[PDB]
């Protein structure tokens, strides 16, 4: 039996794979880090209030100028917030209301969004007649597009639940690269500072490393117990941070390729939505179903502080290019602004 | 493509009552607020009205306050001006202007071609222009200076300084809109600096589709004000 | 105050935009939304023809009742990611055929199209974000129910009935298996219907439960409830 | 069923050419993620708070 | 012997013992139990609601009407410990009685209004009217307000106190023969919204039993407390009214001549009368306190 041999051939893979990494580790991200000052207690205040969605807000994105937000909710409505002045610079009525993700091109020209219609939705902000219009939708997933994040104004990598990555040419609308490889539905999606790399966590608790050029899975991280929600780079893009349903947040390494550093306190049974790093990565920004967005001194795994004052589930997050803000949307249709 | 056709215009005996009507199509007409400004044949630049989309905010001159009306009707894209008294100095091409207001957009973006009247026989912010008319060599690098009785500089850090420039024989377009802010479909060479109450534009590589007559306006507060305006020659 | 023109501008245009918005959202509260369920395509079909890839919008109206119903069908996902979109609907419409209790799945062996339908209604009425979701369960094809059950007894699906062969009692059977499969009885109802193929009242049924639905929404909107 | 092997052998060559990865160890990865938050801990406007001056959200 | 001239009007009053012996302990516990009832709920609904919708906003104009009434209790006890002596003054009496009047029909009129929008929750489940913003429920209490005030500020154009045989009197209510306005709204505001009120309330379970809705047990909860506040509705207003009645059959029969006749019923229609403010007492525990949504 051939197909024997080759599940005994991946079992020795993967039992070297896993002996790389214990003969890897000599001393703890917590071992070196305990001799470094603590953040202290970190107090964020709710500077600003985002009212104007009636459904719960399932997604935003911030803008690279730092001010512009996109978020997504149930209405089927894409509002674009001038965060300064809480004023509503857009209002983007979809053709199906059941979003799970939204992006904002770093550019600021288009925003996507998408979800139970398993369609990436590219939307033209700038346009001659003083309207949003759809650029084009962007079909060949089969199942909910989770999360999708622009490289460029002409390519975007989608995150769908058919377990399947995608990296889209949006002047074609043409399936450009296919990511394979993950076994669950895959929820989160996080692209590299440099954008040559990206991260892609799935319900099989297990995050893969990808090249967008090249194609194919890098580096698979596991360590998790349960689905990955939420995903994000450490700021240099060495490290990523993801966030899951076991209430526990892990950190790995890319060179390293293991897991760092684990995120969790026995009061937190929730599962995490939502995860952001400030932009030196010393703050890792979570967001729980319990209501409240906790603040974790990355390098340390103490809560820095609490994020509180949703009234439902903190569904996603977002710190400024400058690090200036960071911006908790919730299932209680409201954004907030903290400092 | 975006289109704003003026109508209504002509002869018109002094303390007549005359109509302009402003077709709009190509664009979303509801979402536009838009403005009227006038051109006396002495080629000044003059804002009149301005209404906001939804017509919740209406604004005049006081030249022509209480005298002129200004009004929109969304469901066939058509801007009105009713006017009434008609004096010797309305003798004007009036534009409909079209001008779009959120964070980073662009307005006084589109105007019209234009619609020609003739009619027979303090507080403001004065908006000045030491040169009224240059001549310049073809490739050449050219700045026309703007200066200002107050300071368009805002608390929110944007100066509200706009570029016109108005070819011979063509309705004014956009070039610079915040003081620095290249404009759609305009090009590179258009670059727009300053700071307070002195502005520059300077043209660099100046090409014969360059040639015209360049304002300077201010969207600090209303009444908007214009410059005299600068004519490059040659 | 301390604003620009283009600043005010720029606020009347985002009072333009919480305007529309406004009335968005108040249309879209008196829209009844309904998640239509079943296992595979068994009655999903019929049931949307008597009213009127991802999720499928059907939009039909009666006695000017606006209703919006949903069909989750060809989303082959894990459905916790996304079962929690439809949290706030009006009511849960699930369809059960009645002549797949001694049809095979196909997709598993020894599997039992009835028993997925069970497990799925199991699923769906005892789920976290259906506590007080009301459940419009629908079994359909009951003519040829009525024709096939002479052939093949129920007792090879359900191996602990004991009942004659009458399409009365084991019809009976099966609503009371379906109905049992709720553990929320306190705080949830289910409504039963049985629709032939062409069948008509189908969508009063549906109007009614909805009504009762709404009803209790009314009532816990003024403290009753 | 034979279509089986042929997902064994992607799984086998993915696991391959994951394990043939050079991996730093721990202790520098710990090094280098202090050395890159300790080299822009001073602008962290979430981490290190500005003044109301300089806070664009006050 | 206790005829008195009050508007030039032929008529007679009492100060008896029994109104000292009864009136100020039973307000007493009226006040208290329907002080800490009425400031709890206002205090939930000023700060533990998060969002109230136009029947939160016609509950919370109801318990305002309550306490208002509520609040001026102890210048009625006050002016019941001394046998009908009222040591106050001319303008505080007008504002007591003017308001105890004002917060009763208002306090009448929210009820109604609360029977009615639950009428249309339950009998008319798709109406426009249950979907009302908070500004058309602000517009309407508003209106409601002020029919009240509109209503009852004759009371404020009435010189006052009475001096009768030197013992100041703070009463609107006073057996006289003379038609007036006041006695025919403290019928009306009885009647009418009796009569309002019973039609919805029966609808109301005729539609949830009808439906076969009686067998959920919030339900069953939700018909319980209509029956209940029905019911309190019934026993806090009719006696009161019935005594009333007798007063006017009284009135037609006998006249304004030997009044002995008159003491036992007015005795009896201010015994029933107290049993107005115990319905603004027992308000908060019968329609906020119930509520399951209510914190
Ligand atoms: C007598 C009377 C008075 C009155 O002014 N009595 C004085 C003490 C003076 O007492 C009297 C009597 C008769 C003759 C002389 C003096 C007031 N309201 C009413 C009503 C009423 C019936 C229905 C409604 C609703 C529509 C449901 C409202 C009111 C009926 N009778 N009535
Ligand atoms: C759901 C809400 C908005 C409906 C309100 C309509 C009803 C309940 C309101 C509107 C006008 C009100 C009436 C106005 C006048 C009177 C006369 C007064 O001496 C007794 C109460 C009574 C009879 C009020 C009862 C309640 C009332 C009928
Ligand atoms: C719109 C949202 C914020 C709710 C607003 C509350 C409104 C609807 C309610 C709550 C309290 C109410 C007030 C309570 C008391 C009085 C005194 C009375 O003599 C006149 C009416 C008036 C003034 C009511 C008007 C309506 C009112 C203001
Ligand atoms: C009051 O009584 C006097 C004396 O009998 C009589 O003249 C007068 O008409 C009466 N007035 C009224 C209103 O009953």
């Amino acid at each position: 039996s051939e197909l024997d041999q080759l599940r005994q051939e991946a079992e020795q893979l993967k039992n070297q794979i896993r002996d790389a990494r214990k003969a890897c580790a000599d001393a703890t991200l917590s071992q070196i880090t305990n001799n470094i000052d603590p953040v202290g207690r970190i107090q964020m205040r709710t500077r600003r209030t985002l009212r104007g969605h009636l459904a719960k807000i399932y997604a935003m994105h911030w803008g690279t100028d730092s001010r512009l937000l996109v978020s997504a909710s149930q209405d089927g409505k894409l509002i674009i917030w001038d965060s300064y002045t809480t004023n509503k610079v857009h209002a983007i009525p979809l053709r199906s209301s059941w979003v799970m993700t939204c992006a904002y091109a770093p550019s600021g020209n288009y925003v996507a969004c998408g979800g139970l219609d398993n369609i990436c939705s590219i939307y033209n902000l700038k346009t001659r007649e003083g309207n949003v219009r759809v650029s084009r939708e962007l079909a060949g997933h089969t199942g909910y597009l989770s999360c999708c994040r622009f490289l460029d104004d002409n390519q975007i990598v989608t995150s769908s639940g058919d377990t399947t990555c995608a990296l889209w040419d949006i002047e074609t609308g043409q399936q450009t690269t296919t990511f394979t490889g993950h076994t669950g539905d895959v929820m989160s999606l996080s692209l590299a500072p440099d954008t040559r790399l990206f991260v892609s966590g799935a319900c099989d608790a297990s995050a893969k490393l990808w090249d967008v050029r090249e194609g194919m899975c890098r580096q698979t991280f596991t360590g998790h117990e349960s689905d990955i929600n939420a995903i994000c780079f450490f700021p240099n893009g060495n490290a990523f941070a993801t966030g899951s349903d076991d209430a526990t947040c892990r950190l790995f390494d890319l060179r390293a390729d293991q897991e760092l550093m684990t995120y969790s306190h026995d009061n937190i049974i929730c599962g995490i939505t939502s995860v952001s790093f400030s932009k030196s990565g010393r703050l890792l920004l979570a967001g729980y179903d319990d209501f409240n967005c906790n603040v974790w001194d990355a390098l340390k795994a103490d809560r820095a502080g609490v994020l509180a004052g949703h009234d439902n589930r903190v569904s996603c997050l977002g710190v400024t290019d400058d690090g200036m803000a960071v911006a908790t949307g919730s299932w209680d249709s409201f954004l907030k602004i903290w400092n | 493509d975006v289109q704003l056709v003026e109508s209504g215009g002509g002869l018109v005996q002094p303390g007549g009552s005359r109509k302009l009507s402003c077709s709009a199509s190509g664009f979303a007409f509801s979402s536009f607020g838009m403005h009227w400004v006038r051109q006396a044949p002495e080629k000044g630049l003059e804002w009149v009205a301005y209404i906001s989309s939804g017509s919740g905010t209406i604004y005049y001159a006081d030249t022509v306050k209480g005298r002129f009306t200004i009004s929109r009707d969304d469901p066939k894209n058509t801007l009105f001006l009713q006017m009434t008294s008609l004096r010797s100095e309305d003798t004007a091409m009036y534009y409909c202007v079209r001008s779009i207001y959120y964070y980073g957009s662009s307005p006084f973006d589109f105007w019209g071609q234009g619609t020609t009247l003739t009619v027979s026989s303090g507080s403001d912010i004065v908006m000045t222009q030491a040169t009224s008319s240059v001549p310049v060599t073809p490739g050449e690098s050219v700045s026309i200076s703007c200066r200002s009785s107050k300071s368009l500089l805002h608390s929110n850090g944007n100066t509200y300084l706009y570029w016109f420039l108005q070819r011979p024989g063509q309705s004014p377009q956009l070039l610079i809109y915040r003081m620095s802010n290249l404009a759609s479909g305009v090009p590179d060479r258009f670059s727009g600096s300053g700071s307070g109450t002195a502005f520059t534009l300077t043209i660099s590589r100046l090409e014969a589709e360059d040639v015209g007559v360049y304002y300077c306006m201010q969207h600090l507060e209303y009444p908007l004000t214009f410059g005299a305006g600068t004519k490059l020659e040659l | 105050c301390t604003l620009s023109a283009e600043d005010k501008a720029a606020v009347e245009r985002s009072k333009m935009i919480d305007r529309n918005l406004r009335e968005d959202g108040e249309k879209a509260a008196r829209e009844v939304k309904l998640l239509l369920l079943g296992a595979g395509e068994s009655g999903k079909n019929t049931i949307v023809k008597q009213m009127k890839t991802g999720i499928v919008e059907t939009h039909f109206t009666f006695k000017d009742l606006h209703f919006k119903m949903f069909d989750v069908g060809a989303q082959r996902s894990e459905r916790k990611k996304w079962i929690h979109c439809f949290e706030g609907v009006t009511a849960i419409i699930f369809c059960v055929a009645l002549s797949d209790y001694d049809l095979v799945l196909a997709e598993d062996e020894e599997m039992n199209r009835m028993h997925a339908s069970m497990k799925l209604f199991d699923s769906i009425c005892n789920n976290k974000w259906f506590t007080d979701t009301s459940i419009i369960l629908f079994l359909n094809k009951k003519d040829l129910f009525e024709e096939k059950i002479k052939k093949s007894p129920l007792t090879i699906c359900y191996p602990e009935y004991a009942g004659s062969n009458t399409y009365e009692e084991a019809a009976a059977y099966i609503q009371c298996q379906f109905e049992d499969l709720n553990k929320r009885k306190d705080t949830k109802e289910i409504y039963t219907h049985f629709t032939c193929s062409t069948d008509t009242k189908n969508v009063q049924f549906v109007f009614d439960a909805v009504t009762d639905v709404i009803i209790k929404n009314n009532l816990k909107d003024c403290g009753l409830f | 069923n034979t279509a089986s092997i042929a997902q064994a052998r992607k799984l086998v060559e993915q696991l391959k050419m994951e394990a043939n990865i050079d991996r730093i160890k721990v202790s520098k990865a710990a090094a280098d993620l202090m050395a890159y938050c300790e080299a822009h801990a001073k602008e962290d406007p979430l981490l290190t708070p500005v003044p109301a001056s300089e806070n664009p959200f006050r | 012997d206790h005829f008195l001239e009050i508007d030039k009007k032929n008529c007679c009053v009492f100060r008896d013992d029994f109104i000292v012996k009864v009136l100020p302990p039973v307000l007493g516990l009226e006040f208290i139990f329907g002080l800490l009832g009425n400031g709890l709920a206002l205090w939930i609904f000023c700060f533990h609601l998060k969002s109230w919708k136009s029947s939160r906003i016609f509950l919370f104009n109801l318990a305002v009407a309550d306490f208002l009434l509520i609040i001026c209790l102890p210048f009625l006890m006050d002016n019941y410990v001394r046998r009908w002596d009222w040591k106050f003054g001319d303008i505080p009496c007008r504002l007591m009685l003017f308001m105890l009047a004002m917060n009763r029909q208002g306090s009448i009129i929210f009820l109604t209004v609360v029977a009615v929008d639950r009428y249309f929750r339950v009998v008319h489940p798709h109406h426009a009217l249950n979907k009302i913003s908070n500004r058309t429920a602000a517009i309407i209490s508003c209106l409601l307000w002020g029919i009240t005030i509109g209503l009852t500020v004759h009371l404020l154009k009435k010189k006052m106190p009475i001096q009768n045989g030197g013992a100041n009197l703070c009463s609107s209510f006073s057996i006289c023969h003379t038609f007036q306005w006041h006695e025919a709204m403290f019928l009306l505001e009885f009647f009418l919204p009796l009569g309002i009120i019973l039609f919805c309330s029966a609808r109301i379970i005729w539609s949830l039993r009808q439906r076969q809705m009686d067998r959920h047990a919030k339900i069953k909860r939700a018909i319980t407390f209509i029956m209940v506040v029905a019911i309190v509705f019934v026993i806090c207003f009719l006696p009161s009214v019935v005594v009333r009645i007798r007063i006017f059959w009284l009135l037609h029969t006998s006249g304004t001549q030997n009044c002995e006749v008159y003491r036992s019923v007015d005795l009896a229609f201010f015994i029933t009368l107290s049993f107005t403010y115990m319905n603004s007492m027992l308000d908060p525990v019968v329609y906020y306190f119930s509520s399951p949504s209510f914190n």
